[PDB]
RNA sequence: CCGGCGCGCG
């Protein structure tokens, strides 16, 4: 399940949700592609 | 035969604004391309722009 | 083949030795030079080949790559077959090593088998020595038939297309016409055959400070192939930043990208190396349209040598290197001194060791073709090892010339030249420029002139030679695609003419350029005009606009105004329409309205010609069994009239043209005869009304079969039932 | 079976010593050459006609700088190409040459000085 | 005067 998984991959693999400052580009690419297409 | 209809290299005739177009074309695909490269579009976008 | 361009016939060489190397052991598991000369063997009809000890003879390839059997030459060509599956990295290439070695392994299990492979085996295949081009790409073709591999029928549609790792070891216009089509293959110039079967190309490694990369130049099968960012453009190019970060077209996991310098692993710097021989014979190649270079290296390997050959004026700088590896010139085999010289042989010198060269006179060809040569070299001329003795056949001054430079002009003349027919002037046949000698051999007093009419020169199996000069008819091309047949001859008085009072020799419709869109034949008759007056010859590496934008306008406009300055020739360059000039009706004396394009380009002359395509038939010999007129020229059979004729006669509804060639013309024995007859008195044919040969064969097979067939007349006025004798 | 495409002999700093040293009837010519060296290409071929010229009657050696660059110093070598041309009796002195000098030089000098 | 194989032209 996706509570398990990320706990494993906090401890086996050393992920962590670090901060990606994006820029202005990036930020509206992201909010904007989780939309559609056109 | 009397006009004698020929062909040169001269004759191939390009229009005027071929280019001016081709310039803009290349000024927009190195934007996209710096761009895609800052992750600012995705593969498709480039392939399909 | 890191720094020059390898011998084309580098392949077949190194096969060889490689079988003879460790081919013999691994399939033992000693040799003594052939008694008979290499001469000889082919003289009096016997096999070159080398005695093993008496377990059998090995044929022995020639230098050029051609082996000898029963006095024929032969090639062994390559074969593809699976090692994405119609990648390159998952193929292999057996060469004359592979094919030589195999069948030493049915062998063991000699002399006789391998006479039968040359004979039978598809891939071994006879020499075509129509001029010195034939003699070289024969060999480096590469085919996806054969045994072991896949028909015609069998071929897949995805098969036969362009993969990219073709790029560099297949050329991707040389190819088969017809249903053969994409099968076979051609490498290029600088392809080679690795160790693993595989084809490899060079290219130039760029890398980065520490290290010591002696040697840059380093070769690719198809599998690393794909993971090297390979780019083809050039570093002439610089901004406000740094030369790193400027981008070049580049290649890299099967597509075509756009990056940075800094980014490129390879080069490809070689200019010839993604074509083959054919390909790279064509000037000014990147101005015409891919699909006409296909035909255009077919045509250039139809030229027939002529009596007279004279060199291109303009020329890519290949054909020094397709006449060395020809074979067809003299080559010396040692250093020194030339001291005597004639038509039968030459004699050199040099450290103690003289040697007499013969020299080949009027000698014949598979495809009817003559050869000759002509000394190089005068008494009292120091010679290096490997440099040139002599001119062969098609080769002036150690370069292929398959054909003249002739004055032409580009306009439509009264019909004559409409389609794709050509008018020329007299000079060209009263001045021998497109004349050819011709041989046949066929199994009477020596000097003989027989009546196929020509002289007997030689006889062991007779020999004829015939002078054919050009006529309307016969076939010419240049080497862009562009052929054409001869209809019309004229009087030089006739014929346009600049304004210098010269008359050309050829007159082109121009309309044939833009639906065939080939530009570079017409950059390549106004430079051989220029060269022509500027005492110049070019060699030119295609893809010149590598260096700048309209770079072959730029040397053509400079150097027909170079020529026109020279030689006080206004008319040669004028600035109104750079390359054309006001030329005059040799009629009238009037100026065409229009300028014409015109030059001096190089005009080929093709085996496809009359004489030998001319056919006609009154009666005569009849087939077996079927009773019908023969088939072919040779055996002055008749002209097939196929079912899709028999539509078009049932489409116009004329019953009785169709029933003349159905019964009495083809098949029928009884009416056959008649037909003869009253022709010949004028007393009128009458209707056979009795069955052809043809049906009364098949109602015998269908008996075979235990079926009766029967036709009966029903009458109309007593309905009695009337059985036709069939 | 096979002749040699070469016919100009590659020496030593030592064997040169040794062959000027010795005992000689024909004139010696000495090139000095490196491979990174774009006259040197067209100096190689015509030393090669060069030698063909002359068989028995010169003897024609080239000298890689790369391999004896002290050697290449101490006899006065100021670039590439440069030719040396050897008498074959000690009382008489060397000619140096520099440049892509022509090949009928070459003849004249080897006729009218050696 | 029979068939296979190879190469071509339109």
């Amino acid at each position: 399940t996706e509570d398990e998984a990320r706990r494993r991959n906090w401890i086996e693999r050393g992920w962590a949700p670090w901060e990606e400052i994006l820029t202005p580009e990036a930020d509206f690419a992201r909010k904007s592609l989780n939309e559609g297409e056109e | 035969t009397a006009t004698s209809i020929s062909l040169g290299i001269d004759d191939l005739l390009t229009i005027p604004s071929k280019g001016w177009l081709v310039q803009d074309a290349e000024q927009q695909s190195l934007i996209l391309e710096k761009h895609h490269h800052y992750g600012n579009v995705h593969a498709v976008e480039k392939l399909r722009q | 083949g890191t720094s020059t361009i390898p011998g084309f016939n580098q392949i077949q060489f190194e096969g060889f030795y490689r079988f003879i190397d460790q081919g013999l052991i691994e399939e033992l598991s000693q040799l003594v030079e052939p008694l008979i000369k290499e001469r000889d063997a082919v003289y009096e009809s016997l096999t070159y080949s080398s005695e093993l000890y008496f377990i059998g003879n090995i044929p022995l390839m020639n230098s050029l790559g051609t082996f000898i059997v029963n006095g024929i030459y032969r090639v062994v060509i390559n074969q593809i077959l699976q090692s994405d599956m119609n990648h390159l990295k998952n193929k292999r290439i057996r060469s004359v090593a592979d094919l030589l070695q195999d069948q030493l392994g049915l062998a063991l299990a000699l002399t006789t088998t391998y006479e039968s492979f040359f004979g039978l085996h598809p891939l071994s295949q006879v020499l075509d020595r129509t001029n010195p081009l034939t003699q070289i790409v024969h060999g480096r073709k590469l085919s996806y038939l054969g045994p072991g591999g896949l028909t015609g029928r069998t071929a897949n549609f995805r098969i036969r297309d362009i993969h990219p790792s073709h790029y560099g070891r297949i050329c991707p216009i040389d190819t088969s016409e017809g249903i053969n089509v994409g099968l076979i293959g051609s490498l290029s110039i600088h392809a080679r055959i690795g160790d693993w079967g595989s084809l490899e190309s060079p290219f130039y490694e760029l890398v980065e400070k520490s290290k010591k990369a002696q040697i840059r130049m380093l070769f690719l099968s198809p599998s690393q192939d794909e993971y090297y960012m390979i780019a083809a453009g050039n570093s002439l190019a610089l901004n406000r930043g740094i030369q790193e970060e400027q981008v070049v077209p580049a290649r890299y996991r099967q597509e075509f990208l756009t990056i940075a310098w800094e980014e490129v692993h390879l080069r490809s710097i070689f200019p010839f190396q993604y074509f083959s021989i054919g390909a790279s014979l064509i000037p000014f190649i990147e101005h015409n349209d891919a699909n006409r270079a296909l035909m255009s290296s077919n045509m250039q390997r139809q030229a027939v040598p002529l009596s007279r050959s004279e060199k291109c004026i303009v020329g890519t700088g290949l054909e020094r290197q397709v006449a060395l590896d020809s074979g067809v010139p003299a080559i010396a085999e040692h250093e020194g001194k030339i001291l005597y010289t004639d038509t039968e042989k030459i004699i050199l010198s040099g450290n103690e060791n003289t040697l007499s060269i013969p020299l080949i006179m009027y000698q014949r060809s598979n495809k009817n073709t003559c050869m000759h040569q002509k000394p190089q070299v005068r008494r009292g001329k120091c010679i290096k090892k490997g440099q040139i003795l002599a001119d062969g056949a098609a080769t002036v001054g150690g370069e292929l010339a398959l054909g003249k430079n002739v004055l032409v002009a580009y306009m439509p003349w009264e019909g004559y030249n409409f389609e794709d027919a050509v008018l020329i002037s007299e000079c060209l046949v009263y001045g021998d420029i497109y004349t050819s000698f011709h041989i046949r051999k066929y199994e009477v007093m020596l000097g003989s002139w027989v009546e196929g009419r020509g002289r007997v020169i030689d006889v062991r199996r007779v020999y004829i030679s015939q002078k054919r000069e050009i006529k309307v008819g016969d076939k010419v091309a240049g080497r862009h695609g562009n052929k054409g047949i001869i209809s019309k001859i004229l009087p030089r008085q006739d014929m346009p003419y600049l304004q210098d009072g010269r008359p050309v020799d050829m007159v082109f419709n121009p309309l044939g350029v833009p639906s065939r869109m080939n530009v570079g034949q017409i950059f390549e008759c106004s430079l051989g005009l220029a060269g022509s007056l500027l005492d110049r010859h070019y060699r030119i590496a295609p893809f010149d606009e590598r260096y700048e934008q309209e770079a072959s306008r730029k040397l053509v406009f400079s150097e027909l105004y170079e020529a026109s300055k020279q030689t006080a020739n206004p008319w040669v360059f004028e600035p109104e329409y750079p390359g054309k000039s006001r030329i005059f009706d040799g009629r009238t004396g009037d100026p065409f309205e229009q300028p014409v394009i015109i030059g001096k380009p190089y005009i080929l002359k093709l085996i496809h010609q009359v004489d030998d395509k001319i056919h006609g038939r009154s009666s005569g010999h009849y087939a077996l069994v079927t009773q019908q007129p023969l088939r072919g020229r040779s055996k002055q059979g008749g002209q097939r009239v196929g079912e899709m004729e028999v539509w078009a006669l049932e489409g116009f509804g004329v019953a009785h043209i169709l029933q003349e060639m159905l019964t009495y013309k083809s098949d029928h024995i009884r009416a056959r005869q008649e037909v003869l007859g009253t022709t010949i008195i004028g007393g009128t044919i009458p209707k056979p009304e009795d069955a052809p040969e043809s049906f009364r064969l098949l109602v015998r097979e269908l008996r075979s079969l235990a079926l009766e067939l029967n036709h009966f007349l029903v009458s109309e006025k007593n309905f009695q039932i009337n059985r036709k004798e069939v | 079976f096979v002749r040699e495409d070469y016919l100009v002999r590659k020496l030593s700093a030592q064997e040169l010593q040794d062959l000027v040293k010795g005992e000689r009837k024909v004139p010696l010519i000495v090139d000095f050459y490196a491979t990174w060296c774009g006259p040197c290409i067209l100096m190689a071929q015509e030393l090669e006609m060069l030698a063909v010229e002359y068989e028995s009657n010169a003897m024609i050696v080239k000298v890689d700088t790369d391999d004896e660059y002290e050697f290449a110093r101490d006899m006065q070598v100021r670039g590439l190409p440069t030719l040396f041309f050897i008498s074959p009796d000690p009382s008489k002195d060397a000619i140096r040459t520099e440049g892509l000098i022509p090949l009928q030089m070459m003849r004249d000098i080897i006729d009218n000085d050696m």
